[PDB]
RNA sequence: ACGGGUGACGGGGAAUCAGGGUUCGAUUCCGGAGAGGGAGCCUGAGAAACGGCUACCACAUCCAAGGAAGGCAGCAGGCGCGCAAAUUACCCACUCCCGACCCGGGGAGGUAGUGACGAAAAAUAACAAUACAGGACUCUUUCGAGGCCCUGUAAUUGGAAUGAGUCCACUUUAAAUCCUUUAACGAGGAUCCAUUGGAGGGCAAGUCUGGUGCCAGCAGCCGCGGUAAUUCCAGCUCCAAU
């Protein structure tokens, strides 16, 4: 055994989607300010435990 | 608008001159030419405007201020004698030749190989 | 230290010099014979001739067929074997091609699953294989 | 054998942990409370800060009544004072200890601007100082990180060749002006 | 001691650093050494000089085959070597040097070209009005309203701005370039489109979705992959620096 033929076959067959055209997102100061209002500023206090950025339960 | 005045004014009675710091204070206009400087400075301290010579200009960032050197001069025959002579070339009353140097340098070499009076006939 | 006074600074330096050499991180970088046997001479990259497209079966449990390859140094004339990393990218490299080989990170060290192995493919004929994958630049032919 | 200088010098520092909240809460806090770009603006005046504290540092070991520990920390206690973020009434070696960061973050002019009734927010006041629009002392200046010192502070001023003061209006609503002019005529 | 080794020119110094320390210093300053390897000398105040000579060794150029001419560890440049490094440019205007010299020479030096070695500053938006979600407020048991009052983001509308860029002129400068000054143009999905790596732990950041199914591959280390993968390969989103 040790086949050297199937190399990339996950890659190979994977089914391609496509990206899909988004917004801009904006750099610098403009994205440190929206971090900073997203955090800091409209976000009120959780029970228990906060609740994480990406957390899609 | 274009105002000028002058800085650390010094006489020099060594090579004849009287140098001084020239502050144009042109605000809203771009930077102001050195002939129209040599002819407001002449203006300004009664002498012909042949035998001045400014230079060395930089203007200040927002640009409401600019600060060079000038350097006048007694008569036209000294200010031939005693200046560099790009700053008479930018005046026009001299005129440096074309020739290069990589050119020049090769002719030195090229006269290095002969003797005698084969100097001269060696150029074209 | 053990002996204190104040004529021993002499002892002190000569047992402190002594005892460097069972120190393993100054012995392997302070006698040549460590440097004699890196196939890289101190070098952080190579440039060598793939002679083969080898498979190295991975060790204990994690069980995979590592696709590596035989290279051939250029500065040496030695040959080792290189980890060609990502996913297909072995396609990327042909038999008889000029590749450009760093380390994998530990230094000399077999690293992760792979017996052996202590180099890695960054560029394959001038093109690099982090480019080559991502679909930035093409193979050359 | 050059005449260049070569003489440069690194103007701030990253932390030792890279992914610290108790950190990361703490300098995002300050770059939205005083409009910063990155996380290096902040490193800067830390280093700055860093580089205060430790000359007051080795002047406090020394003894009183020796000439260089009078000197020194006499020059430095005049140029914090100067600068302003240490007051006139605790001019003394041991309060240099307790400045911190926002003390020497509000003496920025992209504060000082925000603050003078200038610009609406931080984030205007720092475009209103890119986009040349304030003069310190007959001087138009376009880094917001120029640190304001006391006396200077009296004469931030909008330029003069600037629509928001004394000047010709900017390209926008003179192309409005003109094209919708241009269309009547 | 002597000998051997040195990826040893030495030092001023460089990096890292609590306090000690450890590592580097071919490299712009000082001193040394050498001009392919050795050797020997002329002239001269000063040379065992090499852009001086004389051999021999190695390499290499021309040739009517008799003879002759060498020395880029100078500036460019080329081959070779390698992981690894720029233009066969312009000028004596500066700095200074040399000469019989106020006048000439200077790839020394200066100026540009290449230039993400590296360092400093600093764009990629800012703001009103409408929504809408909040807090704060008078009142209300609550369910709620209103707006005195703000903040947040919405592919909602909207004028105000400014820089990159194109480009007169001036300045700059040996002559230029560039910076700076300043006319004229120059932005709305301001497409004038910010990337690089990650998202189990360490270690900040999805147990989302699809495929794969100990294969492919990820994984610095622990580990993931065996048909319901928080770890592969992709989409979406998020995180870190910028
Ligand atoms: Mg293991
Ligand atoms: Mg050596
Ligand atoms: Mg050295
Ligand atoms: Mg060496
Ligand atoms: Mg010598
Ligand atoms: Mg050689
Ligand atoms: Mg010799
Ligand atoms: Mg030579
Ligand atoms: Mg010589
Ligand atoms: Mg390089
Ligand atoms: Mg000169
Ligand atoms: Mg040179
Ligand atoms: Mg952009
Ligand atoms: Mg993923
Ligand atoms: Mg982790
Ligand atoms: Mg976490
Ligand atoms: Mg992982």
């Amino acid at each position: 055994h040790g086949s050297l033929a199937r190399v990339g076959k996950v890659r190979g067959q994977t089914l391609k989607v496509a990206k899909q055209e988004k917004k801009k997102k904006r750099t610098g100061r403009a994205k440190r300010r929206m971090q900073y209002n997203r955090r800091f500023v409209n976000v009120v206090p959780t029970f228990g435990k906060k609740k994480g950025p990406n957390a899609n339960s | 608008t274009v105002t000028i005045r002058t800085r650390k004014f010094m006489t020099n009675r060594l090579l004849q001159r009287k140098q001084m710091v020239i502050d144009v204070l042109h605000p809203g206009k771009a930077t102001v030419p050195k002939t129209e400087i040599r002819e407001k400075l002449a203006k300004m301290y009664k002498t012909t405007p042949d035998v001045i010579f400014v230079f060395g200009f930089r203007t200040h960032f927002g640009g409401g201020k600019t600060t060079g050197f000038g350097m006048i001069y007694d008569s036209l025959d000294y200010a031939k004698k005693n200046e560099p002579k790009h700053r008479l070339a930018r005046h026009g009353l001299y005129e440096k030749k074309k020739t290069s140097r990589k050119q020049r340098k090769e002719r030195k070499n090229r006269m290095k190989k002969v003797r005698g009076t084969a100097k001269a006939n060696v150029g074209a | 230290g053990k002996c204190r006074g104040l004529r021993t600074a002499r002892k002190l330096r000569s047992h402190r010099r002594d005892q460097k050499w069972h120190d393993k991180q100054y012995k392997k970088a302070h006698l040549g014979t460590a440097l004699k046997a890196n196939p890289f001479g101190g070098a952080s990259h190579a440039k060598g001739i793939v002679l083969e497209k080898v498979g190295v079966e991975a060790k204990q449990p994690n069980s995979a067929i590592r696709k590596c390859v035989r290279v051939q140094l250029i500065k040496n004339g030695k040959k080792i074997t290189a980890f060609v990393p990502n996913d297909g990218c072995l396609n990327f490299i042909e038999e008889n091609d000029e590749v450009l080989v760093a380390g994998f990170g530990r230094k000399g060290h077999a690293v992760g699953d792979i017996p052996g192995v202590r180099f890695k493919v960054v560029k394959v004929a001038n093109v690099s294989l982090l480019a080559l994958y991502k679909g930035k630049k093409e193979r050359p032919r | 054998p050059v005449a260049r200088s070569w003489v440069c010098r690194k103007t701030y520092v990253t932390p030792r942990r890279p992914f610290e909240k108790s950190r990361l809460d703490q300098e995002l806090k300050l770059i939205g409370e005083y409009g910063l770009r990155n996380k290096r603006e902040v490193w800067r005046v830390k280093f700055t800060l860093a580089k205060i504290r430790k000359a007051a540092r080795e002047l406090l070991t020394l003894d009183e009544k020796d000439p260089r520990r009078l000197f020194e920390g006499n020059a430095l206690l005049r140029r914090l004072v100067r600068i302003g973020v240490l007051d006139e009434g605790k001019m003394k070696l041991d309060y240099i200890l307790g400045l911190k960061i926002e003390d020497f973050l509000e003496r920025r002019l992209q504060t000082q601007v925000f603050k003078l009734g200038l610009a609406k927010s931080i984030h205007h006041a720092r475009v209103l100082i890119r986009q040349r629009h304030i003069r310190v002392r007959k001087q138009v200046v376009n880094i917001p990180s120029f640190i304001v010192r006391l006396d200077s502070q009296k004469h931030i001023d909008f330029s003069l060749r600037s629509p928001y003061g004394g000047g010709r209006p900017g390209r926008v609503k003179r192309k409005n002006a003109k094209k919708g002019q241009g269309g009547a005529g």
